[PDB]
RNA sequence: AGCGAG
């Protein structure tokens, strides 16, 4: 597939119709649609070309034509169009400019009246663009638009149980965007009755007659059901002018009723588009629903009054238990109940409709200002360039980019991690569900998630359920909906013909199972196929006659948990952490592909973006570790520069490296030069280590974990991590602050590596406290105590009247410095007001695993690390090979994850390498084995893709044959255990214990970062009880959980201690200290400030609080 | 894997549930039963089958296998892990809550 | 906002 990949062979037995889409689909496509390029014009025009237009397109077509209240004058704008970007994107990423383009849109301006037409570009302003890797760069940082999950516009008649009646009442919500919502619900008492805009409730024939119904034709149309009938009756209501001044006297009460205020009235609030705007999705969901205008296009999204009738007639005709119904003109659709939940009613704010969103709002503002300038604008004085005003629009543009929750700050730990940060769909936002606000039946799974949404991969904390991934063939519908997609069998004869079906499509046809065996004449091979239907119940089968069939296993899972082998022997929860924890693996310095792995590795690593992929065949023609010179088979050659230890937002290393050689002859789409996590261009998260599985001595307690020291040795669980340190000279009242190495008052050792300049020296190690970056800002006159005073007479010193205000290496952390970066505005650099200069220092650390530190494999199998024994004291195999790690026992049977073991025991033999004894025919637990899977060599990466794989008879079989190591002597007997020396005592263990190659990540949760002490320091502002944070010097929070169990324990002076002195006491803290210091008894603690800040805010509060003495 | 003993009489007990299942969906398929009790019938049959298979599975166990040996000393874990280990994992519930 | 432990 991929032009030069290594060789993982696989225990596939199903061939696969569908190769894995363009994982990044989901942005790039969604942001080509909004800009309206020309490969989403042909890209459209192949599958509807009836009405392609773009996102920007369609803002600007709805927007125009303008016109003022007397219709003098009209403005209009036309053909949007894009200028080159600014910068490229590199450069944009260094210096903090955002990566955008100019937009120009030509504006029209015709006086209707004197019929004069202007037209000019207009420059709406730099519209942020998305690099190639589907993410967005905005004030240098790198970020990315999460796809949101969101209610799709239309009606929903939902049906529920009256405790005081036991009676089934159903109900009505036509849901548009920016309206106001119609619910005709129907009450025990046998009576249908709306409720506009959530104003107490009315009687539909009210409405009706609103809408200048006669009670004649009412009974002509809902006539059929006897609730309509009683509400007639009892509606009390005669004449259409009666409804609407009642109509109009409950809706806007206060102002005096009219005839004219109450017919615009509704007009206005249902029928124009100015102010219920269904959106395309919304009328055309309320289309199919109701079969209204179903061959028609779909243009003028507001409502008609057809449209209110047919709802109304659709829940009578429920309510009465109807199942299908026939507007009169409209085609007969099933009437039945609607689930918000389904991926039928779920529909998908990709980035292209969040950010076309905003720009609606900007122009809409931007219509407003123009529209309200436009009567004190002299007639003929006028043009569009001097009649549009681009700031609303660029500063709603600019504040959803940065400050809205859906444009995320882009996670960068490793290339899964960012590419799984895109195909993320979030239940939350803005105009979503919010964490509080969202029920618990919205975070459940759903059948419709199938194939559309990944069941497993999913946040573990207070974000389970609001939060999924995109599976991987997963598509997503022009109006929003996310498809599937389905192999068509056709008279029980399975096809190729891909069809992808959202959900409501899947749910009318009798889908079945990917693993369903082919007799190869693409029948089935067998009667009872299995099959999943309508009402989303997996049951009992109709042999033949099914009408579709999945494209392939894994259909249901997501990239990141596409890449757990043995998923199927692991429990939901154990997989959950597993996916959820391959994205916090850091990168380690040089990485190796698993042993066992799937075919999502490669695939994952290609369209994460962080691999260098050569974009033309060629010859290599100069390769060297900074950039690879290509020549093309057509005279050009083209130069693919490294990231050479650049640094990610999480602080990891960005490094790349070339894996071709300077002669190689390199196809295109080809990987030249592997990521950080990246092994020969797929994915490497983490290690291959020898494992046991047996428990030792304590240390590896509770999902601890003990590691040889040769892993600290050689070297193979380290990262470089690179920390960035900004101090910027500003410009202060008392002057200007000063980038210098001359300090105040500090010696001329901690003055040594600081460079002519100030900024300290590349390559120049610095610990926690030596200082970076020498900073000096004036202090004013102040008044030095006479002590002072009289010390720098006897010192002979002056006051400087300068302070310091220096970068200093903040409190834990150490290392060399890889570059400085300086802007300067007397280099006439862009820097924000006030600062003359601004400096950057790069710190790198190589840090080795240490105890304390977070590990864990693919299958949820995580935790610290206990103890780093000596590679001596190491259980080592009969051959002398120590172990490297060793698991734990007690936390494989319960937590339901065996699928590790599986994997260990694979691991083994793929490291050993195999050779079935093929003398007498295949042997029968080998039959179903691929061809070349037979023989393999010893360290032979291997795949066993997500739902098949190799089953457990494949791998005792493969366990039995592990072609020896060196000599005559297989250390693991066909059971997978092996008989291991312990390491302090000399003696063999009694029983054999299972080993093999388990490959494990180092997480993101280093101790290094985790450590944090404090016995003094910053106190915040209104009261004490000094600052939290380990960013800060942070005190230990002490809630009131642990004060009461402080009560509980009976140590009152305890807990005095702590919240007085400890915490807030301004008084007694200074002289607990001078007690500690000088070896007197701690003092009596007295009142704490936050007590007093309390009286303070009750008698501002008029509550006269008095402190009685007795 | 190798430690973990699947118990010989699965396909036997799997087989003579799934007739009984079979005969519940034929007395469905005749208008017999509503939805409701044919679902309570088969809820009943699947669990008295996980029961027997459960059994199956704890008698067939030697008392020296590192799982039982774990589960029974009262180190950690229960036996309904053990069977869902090995056997049958049994009844599913709904989404809403139902089996 | 994402994220960790329970
Ligand atoms: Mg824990």
């Amino acid at each position: 597939s991929v032009p030069g990949a290594p060789n993982r062979v696989s225990f596939a037995k199903l061939r696969e119709p569908l190769e894995v889409p363009g994982l990044l689909d989901v942005q790039t496509d969604s942001f080509e649609w909004l800009i309206g390029s020309p490969r989403w014009r042909e890209s459209a025009a192949e599958r509807g070309d009836v009405n392609p237009v773009g996102g920007l397109e369609e803002v600007l077509y709805e927007l125009s034509p303008i016109e003022d209240f007397s219709g003098s004058m009209s403005l209009s704008f036309s053909d949007p169009r894009f200028d080159d970007v600014k910068a490229p994107v590199d450069e944009c990423k260094d210096k903090d400019m955002t990566y955008a383009a100019p937009l120009f849109v030509t504006a029209e301006f015709i006086n209707n009246n004197t019929g004069e037409i202007k037209s000019q570009t207009v420059f709406m302003g730099d519209f942020p663009m998305m690099t190639e890797k589907g993410t967005f760069i905005i004030n240098g940082t790198e970020r990315v638009v999460v796809s949101q999950l969101v209610r799709s516009p239309g009606v929903y008649f939902d049906e529920t149980i009256d405790k005081s009646t036991d009676k089934t009442l159903h109900s009505v919500k036509v849901i548009p965007s920016r309206g106001a919502w119609l619910e005709f619900d129907v009450d025990k008492r046998d009576t249908v009755g709306v409720r506009i805009d959530r104003k107490r409730r009315q009687p539909v024939t009210v409405l009706l007659k609103a809408l200048g119904w006669t009670s004649e034709q009412i009974v002509e149309r809902f006539g059929f059901s006897e609730i309509m009938r009683s509400t007639l009756e009892k509606d009390n209501t005669v004449g259409t002018d009666e409804a609407l001044l009642d109509i109009y006297r409950k809706l806007r009460p206060g102002e005096p009723p009219t005839k004219e205020s109450a017919q615009t009235l509704l007009e206005n609030l249902f029928f124009k588009e100015k102010r219920y705007d269904l959106a395309r999705v919304g009328r055309y969901k309320v289309n199919k629903k109701l079969g209204l205008h179903v061959g028609e296009p779909i243009t003028s999204s507001t409502l008609t009054e057809e449209d209110v009738v047919a709802t109304i007639e659709y829940l009578v005709r429920l309510h009465e238990g109807q199942t299908t119904m026939t507007v009169p003109g409209g085609v007969e659709v099933p009437v039945e109940t609607d689930d918000i939940d389904h991926f039928g009613n779920r529909r998908l704010r990709t980035v292209g409709e969040l950010i076309q969103n905003q720009i609606r709002v900007g122009m809409s503002r931007m219509e407003r200002v123009v529209r309200e300038r436009m009567t004190t604008q002299d007639v003929e004085a006028i043009t569009p360039q001097t009649l549009i005003n681009i700031r609303p629009v660029v500063a709603a543009i600019k504040e959803f980019f940065g400050t809205s929750q859906l444009s995320q700050f882009m996670d960068q730990n490793n290339p899964l991690s960012g590419l799984t940060h895109k195909r993320r769909l979030s239940a939350l936002g803005p105009g979503g569900l919010s964490r509080e606000r969202a029920g618990l039946e919205v975070r459940d799974v759903h059948p419709s998630h199938y194939g559309r949404m990944c069941p497993i991969e999913t946040p573990e904390g207070p974000n389970i359920g609001l939060i999924g991934s995109l599976s991987v063939y997963a598509r997503v519908n022009p109006f929003g909906f996310i498809e599937t997609p389905y192999r068509k069998v056709v008279d029980g004869v399975v096809s190729d013909e891909i069809v992808y079906l959202t959900a409501d499509e899947e749910d009318r046809h009798v889908v079945a199972q990917a693993n369903s065996p082919i007799d190869a004449d693409g029948r089935f091979v067998e009667p009872r196929v299995l099959v999943r239907r309508k009402a989303g119940e997996v049951e009992y089968v109709p042999s033949s006659e099914v009408d579709y069939m999945d494209v392939s296993p894994r259909q249901m899972v997501s990239v990141a948990t596409a890449m757990i082998p043995f998923l199927e022997h692991d429990d939901a929860n154990r997989a959950l952490m597993g996916a959820n924890m391959q994205r916090q693996a850091v990168p380690l310095v040089r990485s190796e592909a698993p042993l066992v792995g799937t075919g999502m590795e490669l695939r994952a690593a290609i369209d994460a973006g962080d691999v260098v992929v050569a974009e033309e065949s060629g010859v290599i023609e100069e390769v060297s570790a900074d950039y690879i010179t290509v020549m093309h088979d057509n005279g050009t050659r083209r130069t693919y520069r490294m990231r050479k230890f650049a640094r990610s937002n999480h602080g990891t290393c960005a490094n790349q490296c070339p894996i071709v050689d300077a002669g190689d002859r390199v196809e295109a789409g080809q990987v030249i030069a592997d990521g950080p996590c990246t092994d020969d261009g797929e994915m490497a998260l983490g290690k291959n280590l020898l494992v046991a599985i047996m428990p030792w001595e304590g240390h590896n307690y509770e999902d601890a974990i003990i590691l040889s020291n040769r892993l600290v040795e050689e070297d193979v669980l380290t990262s470089i991590h690179i920390e960035e340190h900004e101090i910027d000279a500003r410009d202060t009242k008392l002057g200007a602050e000063e980038i210098t190495r001359d300090i105040p008052n500090i010696s001329d050792e901690v003055l040594a590596d600081l460079d002519e300049r100030g900024i300290v020296r590349i390559g120049a190690e610095v610990r926690d406290g030596d200082i970076l970056v020498g900073k000096v800002t004036p202090k004013g006159e102040t008044e030095l105590t006479p002590e002072e005073r009289l010390l720098r007479a006897i010192f002979g010193e002056k006051a400087r009247e300068v302070r310091d205000t220096s970068l200093k290496v903040p409190h834990g952390e150490s290392g060399k410095v890889i570059g400085i970066r300086v802007f300067s505005r007397e280099d006439e650099d862009e820097l924000p007001a006030g600062v003359n200069e601004l400096v950057r220092v790069y710190v790198a650390q190589k840090r080795k695993i240490s105890d304390g530190d977070k590990l864990a494999g693919r299958h949820g199998n995580k935790g610290v690390i206990g103890k780093i024994l000596p590679v001596e004291d190491m259980p080592f195999l009969a051959d002398g090979t120590p172990v490297d790690i060793i698991l734990n026992t007690h936390g494989v049977p319960r937590r339901m994850n065996i699928g590790q073991i599986l994997e260990t025991h694979l691991g083994w033999c793929a490291h050993s390498g195999w050779k079935v004894d093929a003398a007498k025919g295949v042997p029968d637990w080998a039959a179903r084995l691929p061809d070349e899977l037979l023989e393999a060599q010893p360290n032979a990466i291997v795949s066993t893709p997500v739902f098949d794989g190799a089953q457990e008879a494949e791998l005792q079989g493969l366990l039995s044959c592990t072609l020896p190591n060196r000599d005559g002597d297989v250390l693991v007997d066909a059971d997978g255990k092996a008989m291991l020396f312990d390491g302090r005592s000399g003696e063999p263990f009694p029983y054999p214990v299972t080993v093999g190659y388990m490959y494990i990540m180092k997480l993101h949760h280093l101790v290094d970062d985790k450590i944090h002490a404090r016995s003094t320091g910053p106190y915040s502002m209104i009261t004490q009880q000094p600052l939290g944070g380990k960013a800060q010097f942070g005190g230990q929070r002490f809630g009131e959980m642990e004060c009461w169990a402080m009560q509980a324990y009976g140590a009152a002076y305890t807990l005095q201690e702590l919240l007085t002195i400890k915490s807030d006491d301004t008084v007694g803290r200074v002289k607990v200290y001078e007690a500690i210091v000088k070896g007197e008894n701690i003092p009596e603690p007295g009142i704490p400030e936050s007590f007093k800040v309390l009286l303070k805010e009750l008698q501002s509060l008029c509550l006269n609080v008095e402190v009685l003495s007795s | 894997m190798a430690d973990v003993l699947v118990p010989p009489r699965k396909k036997e007990i799997l087989d003579h549930y799934e007739e009984r299942a079979d005969k519940v969906e034929k007395q469905f398929q005749r208008g017999a039963l509503n939805h409701d009790e044919r679902n309570e019938a088969l809820v009943e049959i699947w669990k008295e089958a996980t029961d027997e298979v459960g059994q199956a599975l704890r008698e067939h166990y030697p008392d020296d296998n590192p799982i039982i040996t774990i589960v029974d000393s009262g180190a950690t874990g229960n036996f309904t892990q053990t069977r869902t280990l090995a056997g049958m994992k049994g009844l599913v519930t709904n989404p809403k809550g139902e089996f």
